[PDB]
């Protein structure tokens, strides 16, 4: 169990901070909220979304051919 | 033993307790008479009449 | 099947409609609080 | 002497430096290294001045990534720049360790 | 002093809730462990309020059910708030292990390793509870899972005949099961408290990877506020499940009374043990398909030696990244064929998944730590 | 925690007792400043820069007289009562209370 | 990085520790075997054969 007091050393940091009361709950919410959001998409697309698709075209192969080949055409 | 809590002091902590005491018993009964739907306050409310028959 | 199918959707309404007032008023709630800390200033200010 | 070769082994360890993206938050690369034993008696060695700098850093990362945002390009660590003030310390806390691995085998 | 801080009940209440030193940094990822403790509260309830109607005689079992669902006032919500809650309850588990996974919290070693523990009774929870209303399924999974046991050499049909109580799935088995799937949620309780405690040692991990203890918050009022929401939108999923789709993660088969002369002709387990299915027929051994089943589970106890990493999250490493939305994407596949038939593409494909995943784990992500390691020059 | 237990306290439940030795803390307080010709010349200077008048002795002392435990918990609950403070922390201040946590200790949820 | 257990002190705390590790080996067999009743070493142990037919 770790305690306030107890953590560790900090040196020379000043934090200012506002009330709640003082402020708004949804500063710029669209203004800022969306061209962040767009940031964090562009950050991380090319690490998460290249499996998903490479999982989609064996989903779309997969049963494309299971259905195919329960046919006949010859006998 | 609680011959302790006899005093004007104790007095006058009681009585600046008891509007709070008594609108917390009133959060108490209302709160009661809401969660139990109790009949005999709530046929008596203007509206909330929704048995009428 | 199913004799509680009219219930279910009723309820299901019900739901919805809170939810859509519960869900933007504690996200209020968590923002009223967070804020203190989402627009904190942090200065460094070491001896020379 | 060396000069082709060793621009391009330097650019695949610039362009993951970049990628990689700790310089986003203000991170030096010694800033982001897990704490085991070893770590932890490097930065108890650290001088004052470097000691205060690494936790003025780290807080300064940890309020970014609660707010989900980054510097200002101006502002992120270039891999020129890096500089390596942990690995010194870490490298003879190592070397000490292993000495003492080395006299426990006989 | 404080009442809150010194009260011999209210400091474990205060040191765990209320005053703990939390990362001011922590995202909705750590979320779901608050969230699988409502889950085993909501199982809890919910369980209760059916074991009050409930019971477990083959005789009587789907008649119970059914008598829940039409006789007994708002029966069917407890009903569906607990198969849908069992469905929440694994969504959370799965979330809350890749969060692990990918942010390197598994390098506290007890906490992880009893996560392991809680994942494993959670399973053996969540299969004898599904044989309870004694539907198609609910027997020939019985059966399925029963008989992974005896592919072990010596001792297995002894083994697997002991927990039956006879030859087969029957009188002895239903009623057994009852009382097992009511104690382990207790027993799940205790080591969960048990996993909080190991915690408390180190407090949280965070998405950086890096000590937080500059920047540390009290758990009260922020993930106090931030746990409320996270339960609220659990409950809109829950609820959403339960009022609009009731059957969408349930088999039809299993409100046909159990057979045990016919089989149907599909067979396939509930959406979340999809994957550990697909590496089980895999294989076209006995032995080394349940072996290969065992292994994809308790794989998770080998990964705090396999890390290799300098860093200890994904965070400020791509490579490591792809690879482990590669394993996601690799259990998206398992889960596709777990839930189809063993013909044409889907064995190959199968077994090609069966692979990766263990060469994703074993060999893969392993080599990416020590690649982006040498790459930082470290 | 218990300098806001304090405020708390007196906003809510301020007894007479107390405010009897309050009351005669400022009469003391008052007339052992203004002894010596520097203290009651300062007063004379900022009294009438401030108020336009000397205030005397004798005013402060029916201004005071007037104060009882009712007037104490108005006063009080105007002031303190569910109302934003304004913090400062310089040293070793690890085990400052957060601000929000500081803002929950202006009000009594009992009250 | 287990190369740290491999030197001449570590082979002689491996040398000293080998008999009780052997005997604690023969208390886990004797133990399983006398738990379990097991048939296979039991039919052959010359007193102690209480099946017989
Ligand atoms: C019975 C279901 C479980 C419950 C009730 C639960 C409880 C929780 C709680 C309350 C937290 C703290 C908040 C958070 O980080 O989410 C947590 C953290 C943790 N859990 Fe669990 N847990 C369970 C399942 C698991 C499983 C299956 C594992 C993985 C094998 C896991 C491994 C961990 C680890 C490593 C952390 C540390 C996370 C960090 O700080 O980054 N737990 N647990
Ligand atoms: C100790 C608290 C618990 C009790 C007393 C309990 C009791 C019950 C009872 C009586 C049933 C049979 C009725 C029915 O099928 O609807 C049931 C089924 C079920 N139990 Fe539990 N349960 C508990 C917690 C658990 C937990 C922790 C899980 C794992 C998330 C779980 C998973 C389920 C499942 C999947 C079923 C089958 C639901 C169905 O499809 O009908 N339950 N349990
Ligand atoms: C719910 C379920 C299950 C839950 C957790 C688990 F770890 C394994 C399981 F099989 O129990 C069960 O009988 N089936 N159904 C099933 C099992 C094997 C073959 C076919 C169906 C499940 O999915």
């Amino acid at each position: 169990g770790r305690q306030f007091g107890h953590l560790t050393r900090v040196r020379h940091v000043i934090t200012y901070s506002l009330s709640p009361f003082e402020q708004r709950a949804f500063p710029h919410y669209f203004s800022k909220g969306i061209p962040n959001v767009l940031r964090r998409t562009r950050a991380c697309i090319l690490r998460v979304a290249p499996p998903f698709v490479a999982f989609y075209l064996v989903y779309t192969w997969g049963t494309q051919e299971f259905e195919k080949s329960k046919r006949k055409n010859p006998a | 033993m609680l011959t302790r809590f006899l005093g004007p002091r104790y007095r006058q902590l009681a009585r600046n307790w008891v509007p709070t005491a008594s609108l917390w018993g009133a959060v108490g009964a209302v709160g009661l008479v809401w969660a139990t739907d109790w009949r005999l306050i709530l046929d008596w409310v203007p509206y909330i009449n929704g048995k009428f028959k | 099947a199913e004799p509680e199918h009219d219930h279910r959707k009723r309820m299901g309404l019900k739901m919805l409609l809170m939810m859509g007032l519960l869900l933007p008023l504690v996200y209020a709630m968590k923002r009223h609080k967070w804020s203190v800390l989402k627009s904190r200033k942090l200065a460094y200010r070491p001896p020379k | 002497a060396v000069s082709a070769s060793s621009r391009w082994l330097e650019g695949i360890r610039k362009w993951y430096y970049n990628a990689a993206g700790f310089n986003k938050l203000g991170l030096m690369r010694d800033d982001t290294i897990h704490e085991n034993d070893d770590v932890k008696e490097a930065i108890r060695r650290l001088p004052e001045n470097l000691y205060d700098d690494r936790v003025f850093r780290i807080k300064r990362a940890l309020d970014l990534s609660m707010r989900q945002q980054i510097l200002p390009k101006e502002q992120w660590t270039k891999y020129e720049e890096d500089k390596s003030y942990l690995e010194p310390y870490l490298k003879e806390v190592i070397r000490e360790r292993k000495e003492r691995e080395e006299w426990a085998k006989k | 002093t404080n009442i809150r801080k010194s009260h011999p009940l209210m400091k474990i209440v205060n040191n765990a809730f209320i005053d703990l030193p939390a990362p001011s940094n922590i995202s909705s990822w750590w979320n779901f462990g608050s969230l699988l403790g409502i889950c085993l509260i909501l199982q809890i309830l919910t369980g209760l309020f059916l074991a009050m109607h409930y019971t477990s005689d083959t005789t009587t079992a789907f008649s119970s059910v059914t008598h829940i669902c039409r006789d007994v006032n708002y029966g069917w919500i407890i009903r569906y708030m607990h198969a849908n809650g069992a469905s929440m309850f694994f969504i959370c588990l799965y979330m809350h292990v890749g969060r692990g996974l990918y942010y390197g919290s598994y390098t506290f070693l007890e906490t992880w390793n009893i996560g392991v523990i809680l994942l494993l009774t959670v399973m053996a929870t969540a299969f004898m509870g599904y044989v309870l209303p004694w539907g198609q399924m609910s027997f020939w999974g019985a059966t399925v899972i029963t008989n992974l046991l005896s592919a072990i050499p010596y001792i297995g049909t002894n083994l697997v005949e002991w927990i039956w109580g006879g030859f087969s799935v029957d009188k002895a088995t239903l009623t057994r099961f009852f009382a097992f799937h009511f104690i382990l949620p207790f027993i799940i309780m205790a080591i969960a408290m048990v996993h909080l405690l190991f915690l408390h040692e180190t407090g949280s991990n965070n998405p950086t990877g890096i000590s937080s203890d500059v920047d540390k918050i009290p758990f009260h009022p922020y993930y106090t506020i931030k746990d409320i929401l996270g339960a609220l939108l659990l409950i809109l999923a829950l609820m959403l499940l339960v009022l609009f789709a009731p059957d969408l993660l349930g088999d039809p088969d299993n409100y046909t009374p159990a057979n045990p002369l016919n089989t149907p002709p599909h067979i396939k387990p509930e959406w979340y043990f999809l994957f550990a299915y697909a590496i089980l027929r895999s294989i076209p051994n006995k032995l080394g398909g349940v072996l290969a089943l065992a292994f994809s589970i308790l794989i998770l106890a080998l990964i705090p030696l396999l890390h290799t990493s300098k860093q200890r999250s994904m965070m400020f490493r791509p490579l490591s990244q792809c690879l482990f939305w590669a394993l996601v994407a690799d259990l998206l596949t398992l889960t596709w064929i777990g839930g189809q038939p063993v013909e044409h593409p889907y064995i190959t494909i199968g077994q090609l998944a069966s692979v990766l995943y263990f060469l994703l784990i074993l060999v893969l992500m392993p080599t990416a730590g020590t690649i982006e390691n040498k790459l930082l020059k470290w | 925690f218990v300098l806001q237990g304090q405020w708390m306290r007196l906003c809510t439940s301020a007894t007479e007792s107390e405010v009897l030795r309050g009351k005669n803390l400022l009469r003391n307080a008052l007339v052992s400043h203004l002894d010596g010709t520097t203290p009651v010349c300062e007063d004379i200077g900022r009294s009438l820069l401030t108020y336009g008048r000397r205030i005397p002795l004798a005013e402060w002392e029916s201004r005071i007289a007037e104060v009882d435990a009712r007037v104490v918990r108005e006063v009080c609950s105007k002031y303190f009562y569910d109302q934003c403070p304004a913090v400062a922390g310089f040293g070793p201040i690890e085990q400052l209370p957060d601000y929000n946590r500081i803002r929950s200790g202006m009000f009594w949820l009992r009250f």
